[PDB]
């Protein structure tokens, strides 16, 4: 059996941090929490969720888990779970899942996990440079600089972290020395995104909540989200956008 | 040109 | 002459409560206050309202009057009157009806009572279970439930009053005993309604506003809501929905 | 050399009203603060723009200069800065704007302001009636009118100033008298005009900021605005709309 | 099947 | 009818 009991905000999340990319979803519960993660359908994003147990008032397991959830279903569902409302989900059988809050029982048909497409292998990326930043802040920037371009670069250097984007009348640019951000190895690096990958990352973090950016020259990025008071982290890998002739 | 990298090309 | 002054809230409540079925209505003034019922062009819902005058912080006629109002006007016009706002209502001449708050004064060409649809008569409905709770929690149900199908289930017995909707993969259920409710009879009932004359019907109700139930089996159900603090008298009597081959 | 500091309501507060008419402007940067005037390409409205210097923070310059500013893109930018946020507006170079906010760097090429169609001149209008208002009233009596007719009149004599509107079924009426009012010298005049331009020049005004009213008759109307906690002054004349047959 | 009944199949 | 002025026509 599987009985967790979690904030509205907390479930709201990450349905959101992972329907942003897919529509069903393997979710596994284990010993140590909530384990998530998928690729959109265009082979570009990578989202990975991780809500330790400690983040659910309750938490209880007979043994680990593991689901296929139709997403785009709880994502609809959660919109009428409140932000301090509580929330319980429940899995007796195998078959259907059970959102209880308020006064409502919500049941839902299982998706039989292997049916759906084999979630990718946590990757291993070694990079230079390393920034730890408010979301909220990033959050500005990415939408100042998506008026501009619908790409930015991340650019970082010992001057740095800067986020910038070209038009062909304008530009723009996010700064901020070691002194302003939180963490900076100024390491070296610069990569160039679509602006409209880090919008959608971003509906999900606000200020307050840290953002720790790990970035290499012309490879992907990685931004680990922590939020709803550190007790989610959310991790969207991106894959960069190539120049050439 | 600019082209979008899929990400499995470094995944791999 | 008619001449009354109620609040913003109280007039912008009746208006939607009315123009939500029609478009055209006849508004009584007697007595004991404002009373106006219609029927939808669809000759599926019924709307019954009635304004105690102590409602009314002034409340002057010299004989009951019927006047025969443009509600798509009136509605049209009571969103630029705030809340908290004060309105008039003058009916002096037998042609025109005056509405005036802040430094405005609306006139508008009445219409010929006799001119509109005859209204229907007040029902006689006696029916087994009858619920009272929080307009507010009914409202937050109704969502939910409308996310699932286009129609719900009012179901009642000893065990408690429930609105459930069902989907082709999952279903939502609400659910309350005596224990939660205001007042709860215990009757045994069934009916099903289309889920989006009960959205349009709590367009005009929220939390704090009382809410009683009179349900039977494959019967019309009788919403009646209380509501600005108790100043209105909003009722919603809705056709059900019929099973069969 | 172009250097001043500004808030982000002040800032936002110009751009909209001027972008509200045309899409490049020439913005004078004068010893005694920023001005700009446009008339829209429909030669109707006309909006003037004074920002007096110690409405700065700080305001900074070698000499008077002036710029062909591209309105749509300040704007657009404008959106991402804060009412309470401060912004440095930048001009060292003589065909590059840069705007400063947060931890972004913004630019801009400027345009040759003789490219754009040379400024109107600030006419010579002797008018009789003379109203003084809190503009957020007028916001909301131009609304109102704006349910009714597509064109208002603005009628003014010794009982007080009116606005009105007339439909086919129905009208609306605005009115004050001297005691209302914050000043009324009692002139007589009566012009009509559109009701759209009034709305549009609305938008950047609300309750708190004074208006100032010089109407004619049949002749454009002058409408003062003093926003921003009296940092701004933003003027609209609008051309009359004309009976005949 | 399912159909909507009219309100004035009671209210006759 | 109902014709719009021109702004011209007046500070002219």
């Amino acid at each position: 059996m599987i009985d967790v009991i979690m904030t509205g905000e907390l479930l709201k999340t990450v349905t959101r941090a992972i329907v942003a990319l897919v529509s069903e979803a393997r979710i596994h519960f284990l010993e140590k929490g909530l384990h998530s993660r998928a690729v959109d359908p265009a082979n570009v994003a990578m989202v990975i969720v991780d809500i330790p147990k400690d983040s659910f008032e309750v938490y209880n397991i007979d043994e680990e888990k593991t689901i296929g959830v139709d997403m785009d279903r709880i994502f609809d569902i959660s919109k009428s779970i409140s932000t301090k409302d509580l929330v319980e989900l429940i899995v007796e059988d195998e078959s259907t899942l059970k959102v209880k809050f308020g006064s409502v029982e919500y049941k839902v048909a299982l998706i039989d996990p292997s049916a759906i497409r084999k979630e990718p292998r946590i990757p291993e990326l070694e990079l230079p440079a390393k920034i730890v930043m408010d979301a909220g802040e990033f959050k500005k920037a990415i939408a100042a600089a998506d008026k501009i371009s619908d790409q930015v670069i991340f650019r970082s250097d010992k001057e740095g972290f800067r986020i910038e984007a070209k038009g062909d009348v304008d530009s723009i640019v996010f700064h901020m020395t070691e002194t302003e951000l939180i963490e900076f190895n100024g390491g070296e690096a610069r990569s160039m995104f679509s602006v409209d990958y880090l919008k959608e990352f971003c509906k999900v973090a606000g200020s307050g909540d840290l953002l720790t950016i790990h970035l290499g020259t012309n490879y992907p990025v990685r931004l680990v989200f922590e939020l709803v008071g550190g007790r989610a982290k959310v991790e969207y890998i991106l894959a960069p956008r190539i120049e050439s002739e | 040109k600019t082209t979008q990298s899929t990400l499995d090309s470094f995944f791999k």
